[PDB]
């Protein structure tokens, strides 16, 4: 019995493949990764419409809270200075 | 949990979450002090006039996923503090230019995934603060040039996943602040000489998945470019001068092109380039000129007619960690002394016939060295003496009759299969760290058996 929006699941790894219109996000706060399906990705991630499937890709920008893409930040952590998509101690 | 008008939840701190509740209208009974309102994933198909009349102080408005097909020209009236407006995954069909006209505080506008086929000429007027615009995953057939001229503050723009097929001169000329531009997954077959003029601040240009058949001269107008993608296109030549406009380029994605030729100086004068990986450029005859491009971490040139490596490769490259020059026509080898950071060297499938003592002297970080599928008949006895943590050595399918041991006792992996005239068997003592060995004949495993995976199997090669 798969969650809504999930085509294929496993008992332990959550969703393995989402409906093509949805985005898959991997959570691992954990013992392992657990796949979940979303219409749009939460902050800290960006919606990536990749050729293999729609994915929620994590923002890995130093000091960033939300991003537009892998190298452009839309919101810095509180108290940081946002300059041209990057976050700076200033 | 703070007491909140049903079916919404409030967090204190003026945020209201009313998403996924089946609403068909903006919720009521909420404080006018509300700063953020999430009403995504509902069933609001229409926004009427003054729909947000009791939300004058909203800074964030989320409308994604509502199948919204109509926004009244005055629905967003009074939202003078709105910074973020999300309308993705709706049914908008055309940019709601009239309705968003007064959002003078707006910084982020998401209009992706809305079956948008046309954007009116007046769109985005009044958006004097806009920083980020998403118009991806729609059905635009061209760049919306006049609408984008209204956005000199714009920093991030995606026109990806649309049906744009050509871009005219000066299409983005007013976007002076633009830092990142996504054009990937369109059908772009034509960029004119000056289509990017004015984007003097642009750092990232994504042109992946289009139908470019020639390298775009237009990027010469991008002095700030740091990252460039044109993978999965139809480009066959990267010519001399291709990046003369972009001295700051750190990253170039050029793979999945029918790339068959590159100009000898196409990659010179790129002091910040960290990787150059070109495979299959079958018409290249000479090793690229890399002067001024000496901070490559990785160099890969594969499938070419190159037969010679310049002596200065290792005197100039400062941080070269991996070198792959496999599948060329290389015969002689220069010295690799100087390449002190060099960890992986691939020279498979060339015409190397000998390894001299000096060939590999300076390599104190060398872990992996692949010399298989050459014509090596002689390796100097002290060829590996002055090595560091050499872990993996492949000299299979060559023409060895003997094989040196000095400096190789730290090997985990040794491949010697395919040297049909290689008669000597190895002593286990010279290789106490060996875990994986291939040899040309079964009797050469007897040390490592009773007569660590030692195998004489050709592997069918
Ligand atoms: C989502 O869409 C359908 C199709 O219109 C909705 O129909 C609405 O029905 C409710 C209750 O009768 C009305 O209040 C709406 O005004 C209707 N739409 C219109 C524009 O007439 C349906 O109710 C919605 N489903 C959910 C999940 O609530
Ligand atoms: C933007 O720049 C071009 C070229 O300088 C100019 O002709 C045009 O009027 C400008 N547009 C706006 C709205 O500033």
């Amino acid at each position: 019995a798969c969650a809504k929006g999930c085509e294929l699941c496993s008992e332990v790894n959550g969703c393995l493949k989402c409906s093509p219109k949805l985005f898959i996000l991997l959570e691992r706060n954990d013992i392992r990764q657990v796949g979940v399906c979303l219409p749009s990705c939460p902050p800290g991630y960006f919606d990536a419409r990749n050729p293999d499937m729609n994915k929620c890709i994590k923002c890995k920008i130093e000091h960033c809270e939300a991003c537009f893409s892998h190298n452009f930040c839309t919101k810095c952590k509180e108290g940081l200075y946002l300059h041209k998509g990057r976050c700076y101690p200033a | 949990p703070p007491l909140c008008a049903a079916p919404c939840s409030c967090d204190g701190d003026r945020r209201v979450d009313c998403s996924g509740k089946g609403l068909t209208a903006v919720p009521e009974g909420l404080s006018a002090f509300t700063q953020a309102l999430d009403i995504s994933m509902n069933n609001i198909t229409q926004l009427p006039e003054d729909a947000f009349k009791n939300f004058p102080f909203l800074e964030e408005l989320q409308l994604a996923g509502n199948d919204l097909s109509f926004i009244h020209p005055k629905a967003l009236s009074g939202l003078k503090e709105l910074k973020v407006l999300t309308l993705q995954n709706n049914q908008l069909k055309t940019v709601p230019s009239e309705a968003i006209r007064g959002l003078s505080a707006l910084q982020s506008l998401r209009l992706d995934a809305n079956h948008i086929t046309s954007v009116p000429e007046d769109s985005f007027e009044g958006l004097v603060q806009l920083r980020h615009l998403w118009l991806d995953d729609n059905s635009l057939t061209e760049v919306p040039v006049h609408p984008l001229s209204n956005l000199p503050t714009l920093q991030a723009l995606t026109l990806a996943l649309n049906k744009i097929s050509s871009i005219p001169d000066f299409a983005f000329t007013n976007l002076s602040s633009l830092v990142v531009l996504h054009l990937h997954n369109n059908k772009i077959r034509s960029l004119s000489q000056h289509c990017f003029d004015g984007l003097d601040n642009l750092e990232t240009l994504d042109l992946n998945y289009n139908n470019l058949g020639e390298f775009p001269q237009a990027i010469k107008a991008l002095p700030s470019l740091k990252e460039l993608g044109f993978h999965s296109n139809s480009i066959s030549v990267i010519p001399d001068g291709a990046f003369d406009g972009n001295p700051l380029l750190r990253t170039i994605h050029l793979y999945d092109n029918p790339l068959s030729f590159v100009g000898n100086s196409a990659f010179h004068n790129l002091s910040d380039l960290h990787s150059l990986v070109i495979r299959g450029a079958s018409m290249v005859q000479q090793f690229p000129n890399l002067t001024g491009t000496v901070h490559l971490e990785s160099l890969t040139l594969t499938g070419t007619k190159i037969s010679s490596i310049p002596n200065n490769l290792c005197q100039e490259q400062k941080m070269l960690r991996t070198l792959d020059l496999s599948y060329n026509n290389i015969r002689d080898l220069p010295s690799f002394n100087g390449c002190h950071a060099l960890e992986e060297i691939s020279l498979q499938r060339n015409q190397i016939y000998q390894i001299k003592e000096g060939t590999f002297q300076g390599l104190i970080s060398l872990r992996i060295l692949d010399l298989s599928r050459n014509l090596i008949h002689e390796i100097h006895s002290r060829a590996f003496a002055t090595l560091g943590p050499i872990t993996n050595l492949d000299v299979s399918f060559n023409e060895l009759t003997s094989f040196p041991t000095e400096g190789l006792n730290g090997l985990n992996q040794l491949k010697l299969v395919g040297n049909f005239k290689l008669k000597e068997a190895l002593a286990a003592k010279d290789f106490v760290n060996l875990r994986s060995l291939s040899v040309p004949y079964a009797y050469q495993c007897c040390a490592f058996w009773g007569c660590i995976h030692c195998t004489p199997s050709t592997g069918h090669h």
